[PDB]
RNA sequence: UGACUGCUCCCUAGCAUGCUACUACCG
RNA sequence: GCGGUAGUAGCAUGCUAGGGAGCAG
């Protein structure tokens, strides 16, 4: 149990008892963390408790160590010394201690709800390992609070598509089913296979993702594992390599790209690089480029989900051999198309969930946005490659910051990968303005991405704009928008080719209800991973707080190819944007 | 020591002697300066050497009485576990085939070695090799103990289901051999 | 020997003795209840008493510690220790000590010998745990007063309907009526053999029960007092007004059995508990049947307290309800076995407080709450704890058989916690639609306490007869007689053809039994006969004292008959506040 | 899953005795 | 000048309990 106080870099054997992760604190952190912050409990190779029939005084306060155990004051076999004395706590390594000058780390973060702005901003000015521990404590606080929620159950089997569900009574219950509910069932006393169910609509209408067999009494509740400690940093110092020696370059060179040999030589003489890439900025076709140009290079490809891997795998088997990819499946949405159970290849793909550690040479991942430093650290410890080319964008589809109570922080102050860039400067030049049109690129590079992309392709004067204020009407538990969906439908009828789109909306219940009289497939907003299509109907709300807070969906606009539909009710993103303005009938 | 009933005398005698040191004290008052905190101090030490004995005695019954409680709570958890056994090994006596031999008995006493032999429903046969198998359990039915039993399952040492066709004369080298045949009573 | 201080619930290990049942008084709280009362003995993991040679000194307060046993002053070893001192009796867990300012009630409750009404007034103004302790100790003192009776030795029997029984020496004859069911247990050689459910008639002797035993030599008649179990679960829970109907499914159609029941669903389904405040014969027997069928998707239960009153809940059950769809429970006490027995899974469960299965529910009915003591509600809540329940009954009825209080009368509100909690914050409902009843009771109970809120429905045809006969009362022995009752009944049926097919009511069963021995009339109970009232009944004087007929006993007794109600005056009873017909006696 | 006995070394807590100095009253 | 008495600290012996370990039949 001999861990490490990385609040001091000190090697100790204690840990705070009534604390979030029970981390390793030295004799000089666990000395002041207990007196001010009420953590009157420390855990060692043996817990600091009384050791006499019935005792209930367990506070490493004035407990005295004697007779091979920790006795107490009230009943006094004192004949010994107190556990806390002379600016230290008793334990191993009582001599080799360093101390910390920032006393109020636990005093500020071990009591709060892990959601305050001040905690985050002082976190983003810490070191790499302290912030790694901060991210592990954020995962740990999420999982700790994961077992303080409700449970679903079914006690009465009814006819299909008409069931009933009660969750709970008198406790503080909204949840954007993001990660869906797969509990396990019960019949009399043992566990019975049930499968995975999806609850979107809701006597209460029930949809079906796959055929199943309901039983009486089946419960649903989620169990999540604990993130294990990792042993690798997130970022790396800048150190230009000697030469491009040790690689196997290829005689043939592409000619449809005019910025390929320059960037190849650049990555040849550069070690690590980060960029701000919107969807379709080299993630689509440049991975194949570096694959063919650098054959012997052990390029690992991974996304946060298998669906962004699908975007490259669909056409990754036509131009290149089928066997060039390899992913493992567990026994999250996937499909068994590739050769699974083969962890040996030259272009071994990867997954955030799990993959064995053998070898790697080049770092290239897809969108790494919907996670904190956890993803960078798990991918740096899973495999350590010679070169780093971070494709994607730190602020593309950010992970929702659990419970929001105090507004939303300014993107500029992200964890590690956004402020460094806009305090030192961009490293590499990269852009794929092939798919995306200019009407989006102009404003997106006007807001945050100044002088990074050029207006290559023109616009067919198709974008829809109509300034409508509308009237909002909230209820006790929901709200339905009358004006804006109606005017959208009225505008759609004016074009004959508009019934081949999808039905995507900020809220799943709204579009689900509205599809019962139009007949459109249900869709939601979690991550449009590598899925670009021409027609789309976009919406927002509740703007004010949930939709109109910051540019959470600026990059996400780039899915279309010749035009998009994005209405807005404010006057901050149209001051110079030129969406075709028209008046209502 | 703030409640010992001999602190008053000691406190006062200290004050009288110690506090009155600066003031000129003759050789006759000095006796009072000396033999007044003395004796009182002796008695106080006597009042503290008995308190220390009463405390320890006391903290030897508030430990020996947690142990008398612990054991009775435990005595009630085993008294309720043997009861939950002797009433679960009883609902299992086919009381039509058992009240038919306790009745034919002369006085109602029978040997215990003939109760599972004549009033049981299941038979388990453990077989070492193949030669023993064909002289004891050949076919799907066999007779033993003046009865007829029909085979229901043949697991092996590893506890994997064997079928009555894997058991050949020459496939026998390919089975975990302590074989366990489970059979049910017929008629 | 470690548990919740009756009062503070913290873990203690002590427990007084005075308190017959012996609760787990905490540490501190013993210092109050121990010194502040005769209550002295104390028992912790080990008992406290001068272990010294056959001593007899106790009151721990005086006993001292020492060694490892205890000694008061008897022979306190040199290294003694007061067992009693700083507001605490030496006992396990001493720092979780607390005690609470509650020895107040606690001390009155402990000291109350249960002889006057003040015992019940002070017993009924306390907290939840004190209420439970008081109910438990009241039932304890009453059963241990009731078991103070000998045995009946029987050696021979002549024939049926005859038996020569004689109680022991110095022990009086147990009371006549059947409120104390004679569940006897004779002896054969070593153990207790079954006798059967019995009941006495007189000192001919008609056996009104349903059983037959081979009584003869060696028979021992006894009164069986069951060892009461400690009560754990509360009798109630504070309510809260919601808005969302969870689980309950209103029917697609309208089960138009009644008309005013829509308001019943509107007013009852909202709050966490209510009570059907229904006047006698105004739907106090079959509104719950309507609630059962208007909510078929809700688990619904019925519990009762008496075996007799199962007529109305059974006749319409066979008339318009199924057999299998309902369920009943009977052990091998005795009752009908028409329906399915031993079925824990059903939608319409009928059960009695004698024995219930451990299960939860969502809607229960509890018939005759007014007959039931707080202990009955607590036990029916502990054995079967459900979300919502409604107490069938009305406070304006007869008191429970509390033979412990004699001199003072029993007011409604102090019957139980509900019969006052529903008076203070207000009744939850009020009904005035008598299904099958004239408006005589309507006018009477509107003038008495309703303040004329419900008005006459049926025409007052002035068919009720009242005369000016008083009568004379006389007592001779433990059983009482009334000489002007053998002739008064004969003088009243001299020339009246209408009541030749009438029933007899028995306030005092002794006089009724004597008159049936003289003339012969069927016996009908007064208390456990609600809803079983015959169409044509006679009210007899039967008593001249304040023992039974003071205020609240005739309200349900003057509404038995339907068409012909002949209720003669018996005392100063409301005589000069209204008018009344009168047939002139010859 | 871990039987019944016997011997023996090491460590900790408590009880009484054995030569001393310290106290203090008493001779 | 010495003896007795009651506390306190310090060093060894034996005995009674608890804990860990080694051997033998
Ligand atoms: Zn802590
Ligand atoms: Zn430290
Ligand atoms: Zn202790
Ligand atoms: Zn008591
Ligand atoms: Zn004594
Ligand atoms: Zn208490």
């Amino acid at each position: 149990a001999v861990g490490a106080c990385v609040l001091c870099n000190s090697q100790t054997s204690l840990r705070c008892g009534a604390c979030i992760r029970r981390p390793f604190l030295c004799c000089k952190c666990c000395y002041d963390h207990v007196i001010s912050t009420s953590h009157k409990l420390v855990l060692s190779v043996n817990p600091y408790v009384c050791n006499a029939p019935g005792c209930d005084v367990t506070d490493v306060t004035q407990l005295y160590l004697g007779g091979m155990s920790y006795y107490c004051k009230s009943h006094k076999p004192p004949i010994s010394f107190p556990l806390c004395a002379n600016g230290q706590v008793f334990g191993l390594y009582k001599n080799t201690c360093v101390g910390s000058d920032n006393v109020t780390d636990f005093n500020a973060i071990a009591t709060c709800d892990w959601t305050n702005a001040g905690d985050y901003i002082l976190a983003n000015t810490c070191t790499e390992r302290l912030k790694l521990f901060a991210a592990e404590t954020l995962k740990a606080t999420e999982e700790t609070f994961k077992l303080s929620y409700g449970i679903a159950t079914v006690r009465e089997v009814l006819s299909d598509r008409e069931l009933h569900l009660s969750w709970e009574v008198g406790k503080p219950p909204p949840l954007n089913r993001n990660y869906v509910f797969t509990g396990y069932r019960v019949t009399k006393n043992s566990k019975v296979q049930i499968g995975e169910y999806t609850f979107e609509k809701g006597a209460v209408v029930y949809r079906g993702t796959t055929t199943y067999k309901l039983n009486v009494g089946d419960y649903f509740v989620l169990t999540s594992h604990t993130v294990m400690p990792l042993s690798a940093p997130t970022l790396v110092p800048q150190e230009h390599y000697v030469r491009i020696t040790g690689l196997y370059p290829t005689l043939n060179i592409s000619d449809e790209f005019s910025s390929n040999v320059a960037n190849y030589q650049k990555v040849g003489m550069q070690k690590y690089s980060t960029l701000q890439g919107p969807p379709g900025t080299g993630k689509s076709h440049f991975a194949i480029g570096l694959a063919l140009y650098y054959p012997s290079a052990r390029i690992v490809y991974t996304a946060c989900s298998h669906a962004a891997v699908d975007a490259l795998c669909e056409k990754a088997l036509k131009y290149l051999p089928i066997d060039k990819c390899s992913r493992i499946i567990p026994a999250v949405e996937c499909f068994d198309k590739f050769k699974v159970n083969s962890t040996l290849e030259q272009y071994v793909f990867c997954t955030v969930n799990a993959l064995p550690e053998t070898t790697a040479d080049i770092v290239v991942f897809d969108e790494i946005s919907m996670a904190t430093n956890y993803d960078l650290s798990v991918v740096n410890a899973r495999l350590r490659a010679k070169h780093y080319v971070y494709i994607g964008d730190p602020a593309q589809l950010p992970a929702p910051r659990t419970l929001l109570t105090k507004g939303t922080l300014e993107p500029e102050y992200f964890n590690s990968v956004c402020r460094l860039m806009k305090t030192i400067g961009p490293d590499m030049f990269l852009g794929t303005c092939r798919r995306c049109p200019a009407e989006i690129v102009d404003t997106v590079s006007a807001l945050v991405y100044d002088n990074k992309l050029k207006a290559h392709k023109d616009k067919s004067a198709q974008c829809f704009k109509m300034f409508y204020k509308g009237v909002i009407t909230h209820d006790v538990s929901s709200a339905i928008n009358r004006p804006q969906i109606g005017v959208v439908r009225e505008f759609l009828t004016r074009n004959p080719a508009w019934r081949k789109a999808v039905f995507i909306s900020p809220y799943n219940s709204q579009n689900a209800v509205a599809s019962k009289i139009l007949g459109l497939p249900t869709q939601t907003v979690d991550s449009s991973q590598g899925s670009e299509y021409d027609y789309v109907i976009f919406t927002q709300t509740t703007e004010t707080a949930h939709s109109c807070n910051v540019n959470r969906f600026n990059v996400a606009i780039t899915r279309a190819k010749v035009g998009i539909l994005c209405i807005m009710s404010d006057r901050d993103l149209y001051d110079k944007l030129q969406f075709t303005s028209l008046e209502i009938p | 020591f703030s409640s010992l009933p001999s602190y008053a005398a000691f406190a006062t005698a200290q004050e009288a002697y110690e506090q009155a040191v600066a003031n000129g004290d003759s050789e006759v008052v000095l006796k009072k300066l000396k033999k007044s905190l003395n004796v009182a101090k002796s008695e106080f030490d006597r009042d503290a050497a008995m308190q220390r004995k009463l405390e320890k005695m006391a903290d030897q019954a508030m430990t020996q009485m947690y142990k008398q409680a612990r054991s009775e709570d435990k005595r009630a958890k085993v008294t309720s576990a043997m009861q939950t056994m002797l009433f679960t090994m009883l609902r299992k006596l086919d009381n039509d085939a058992l009240n038919n031999i306790i009745n034919n008995a002369r006085d109602g006493c029978v040997p215990l070695n003939i109760i599972p032999l004549t009033t049981a429903a299941k038979l388990m046969v453990v077989i070492p090799d193949y030669n023993t198998y064909k002289n004891t359990c050949d076919g799907t039915t066999f007779t033993y103990a003046s009865a007829l039993w029909e085979i229901q399952q043949v697991v092996d040492a590893d506890s994997k289901i064997v079928q009555l066709s894997e058991i050949s004369m020459d496939n026998s080298p390919n089975l975990a051999w302590p074989l366990i045949v489970t059979a049910l009573r017929a008629n």
